[PDB]
């Protein structure tokens, strides 16, 4: 069955985690140890065809910029996440993805835009902005909420999809 | 035996589930899971019997459940016993250990966690209020050895190796560079650094996430320019393979890194294994396929071995570091990831009976992970410091003032420029180096 | 293909 490296990138410090973390629980568990295998690999069956996603969030450590690269060239697919009460983490999207690009050397890498509603905080990037910013890059959005997990399959499987039909 | 009214000492009303949860499948002691702060204080300095490691861990992590001023007012609160022959008992197996407790716990407290008093003079005067008013005869040498503690806050074995030397000879500071020092003395003199830099970071820069936060500069300093530091020498050892822009001097500069690389492997400075690493998979550096053609393929080896380490999430990282003995230097991210993702990927209260209880398990799991980074940060590196080397690799500032994406795509265009697209035929480029490209090796000279 | 550090096939 085919395995699909796929890698979390975005901003830190506006709960990005949030979005593998609730992937892999089962949906009423509430725990996570994220030091076994089992904490970012998930058999998953997609369009009537399973398969397993092995998924890097390499999240705390955005720090350790020049180790960018090194993970980003361990994925074919890419979340490209910002926080929709976090101007700046949207803002960095453009730069993130043009990474991406000169990582892969390629200009039409699988991606997917994923705005995460990780807070009560107040919203201020409008979804229209976001919706733009992915048409502009041909790529898709999903929105999703930390709180309540809506989205949160959606935002996957579109990027496995994106995989799939490359 | 028999205890006061819920109604007049709040430590006393009996456990249920609304109360405790323990630990359901896993020294003698149960593992608490979660519990009201009253309920924790309680097992924090139980009756029955000593438990250090509730100790640690509580005072480790407490304060995203409790302020330190909250927690002062209920050690006092717990001190502070009424009574109901039967008290003579009472006094001997209540009263009397549960007090110790407390004054044990208020010990490490100033012991291990004395920045809570550090930040908050008014706590630290509270603290010697209390400590003033302990007035027995059990206590009075717990009540003295907490007095010296606090008015302390308040202020090899064999020999090591010869220092190597290549081209640059002892105090010709100007000469120092990545070719002209000894491959040896970079990676030891790079240990050394990053050894103090791994053994600086305290938990109180870890827990709760703090360094991913909006006072991060404030609140985790030491791990902050540790990183920092990491970053550099990845950024440096990019430019000065991109800025080599010879092919042949390029060669023997990639293959020099990948020998400071060996000695790092050598000296379990995986820190220093992964600053290469990371700088091979850049991709300024990673593109250069001239260049990798002609390293010896028993350096190839090396650096695949290397990169492997980090592949499939760090499974073989993870494998070699728990069978290697101090000294070491950890690769930190990983930790960081770790606490993050405990921290971030559950709840922080637990529901039983409608009443809310502090998950404590999810703390215990974060302490997990600060005592192993403790671990590594006992033991010290048997190697002489060179003040002067030293120096060299504090001041590295290979970004100068330009901005990280200037300077990452000024790397970038280097690259594109010393070997560009398959298509365009490779130039050639004048040599910039005036002493002599072989190296040293890696093997000492006696 | 592998990685520039790998032994080619
Ligand atoms: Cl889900
Ligand atoms: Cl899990
Ligand atoms: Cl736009």
């Amino acid at each position: 069955m085919t395995e699909y490296k796929l890698v979390v990138v975005g901003a830190g410090g506006v709960g990005k985690s949030a979005l593998t973390i609730q992937l892999i629980q089962n949906h009423f568990v509430d725990e996570y140890d994220p030091t076994i295998e089992d904490s970012y690999r998930k058999q998953v069956v997609i369009d009537g065809e399973t398969c397993l996603l092995d998924i890097l969030d390499t999240a705390g450590q955005e720090e350790y910029s020049a180790m960018r690269d090194q993970y980003m060239r361990t994925g074919e697919g890419f979340l490209c996440v910002f926080a929709i009460n976090n101007t700046k983490s949207f803002e960095d999207i453009h730069q993130y993805r043009e990474q991406i690009k000169r990582v892969k050397d390629s200009d039409d890498v699988p991606m997917v835009l994923v705005g995460n509603k990780c807070d009560l905080a107040a919203r201020t990037v409008e979804s229209r902005q976001a919706q733009d910013l992915a048409r502009s890059y041909g790529i898709p959005y999903i929105e999703t909420s930390a709180k309540t997990r809506q989205g949160v399959e959606d935002a996957f499987y579109t990027l496995v999809r994106e995989i799939r039909q490359h | 035996m028999r205890l006061p009214s819920a109604d007049v000492y709040r430590f006393a009303e009996p456990d249920s589930e609304e109360n405790i949860i323990f630990e359901e499948n896993m020294a003698g002691i149960p593992i608490i899971k979660a519990g009201t702060v009253i309920k924790l204080i309680e097992r924090l300095t139980y009756h029955m019997y000593a438990d250090p490691n509730f100790v640690r861990t509580f005072l480790t992590t407490y304060r995203s459940f409790c302020k330190p001023q909250e927690l002062l007012s209920l050690i006092i609160e717990r001190f502070e016993i009424p009574e109901p022959a039967e008290l003579k008992r009472f006094r001997k197996e209540y009263i009397q250990p549960v007090q110790l407790r407390v004054l044990n716990v208020c010990r490490h407290w100033v012991e291990h966690h004395f920045y809570d008093f550090e930040r908050d003079a008014y706590l630290l005067q509270r603290m010697e209020e209390f400590i003033g008013t302990v007035r027995g005869k059990a206590m009075k040498k717990w009540v003295e050895s907490i007095t010296k503690i606090i008015q302390r806050k308040k202020i090899f074995q064999s020999s090591p190796p010869t220092v190597e030397w290549h081209i640059s000879r002892p105090g010709h500071i100007e000469t120092f560079d990545l070719l002209t020092l000894h491959p040896i003395e970079i990676a030891r003199q790079l240990t050394l650094l990053e050894s103090d830099l791994y053994r600086a970071v305290q938990p109180s820069e870890l827990v709760g996430s703090v360094w991913t936060k909006e006072d991060k500069e404030i609140n985790s300093p030491n791990l902050l320019k540790m990183i920092r530091h990491t970053t550099n020498l990845t950024l440096w050892f990019e430019k000065c393979i991109v800025e080599t822009e010879n092919l042949e001097e390029r060669v023997a500069v990639v293959s020099r890194i990948i020998e400071i690389l060996q000695v790092f492997q050598e000296l379990n400075n995986f820190n220093g294994v992964l600053e290469v690493v990371s700088a091979m998979n850049s991709s300024p550096v990673y593109r250069l396929d001239h260049t990798f053609e002609q390293i010896p393929s028993r350096q190839k080896k090396i650096l695949e071995e290397a990169h492997e380490l980090s592949e499939d999430h760090y499974k073989k990282y993870l494998a070699k570091l728990r069978s290697i003995n101090p000294p070491c230097v950890p690769f930190f991210g990983i930790y960081l990831t770790n606490i993050l993702k405990t921290e971030e990927g559950n709840p922080e209260v637990l529901k039983r009976h409608g009443k809310e209880l502090i998950n404590f398990s999810k703390r215990r799991k974060v302490a997990e992970i600060t005592g192993e980074i403790q671990q590594y940060q006992n033991q010290p590196y048997c190697l002489r410091v060179e003040s002067d080397i030293k120096r060299f690799f504090e001041n590295l500032n290979p970004m100068g003032n330009s901005m990280e994406k200037e300077f990452t795509d000024y790397l970038f265009n280097k690259s594109l420029e010393i070997e560009p697209r398959n298509p365009k035929p490779l130039p050639r480029f004048p040599k910039k180096y005036s002493y002599p490209l072989k190296s040293p090796g890696v093997r000492p000279s006696n | 293909k592998f990685h520039p550090w790998s032994v080619a096939n």
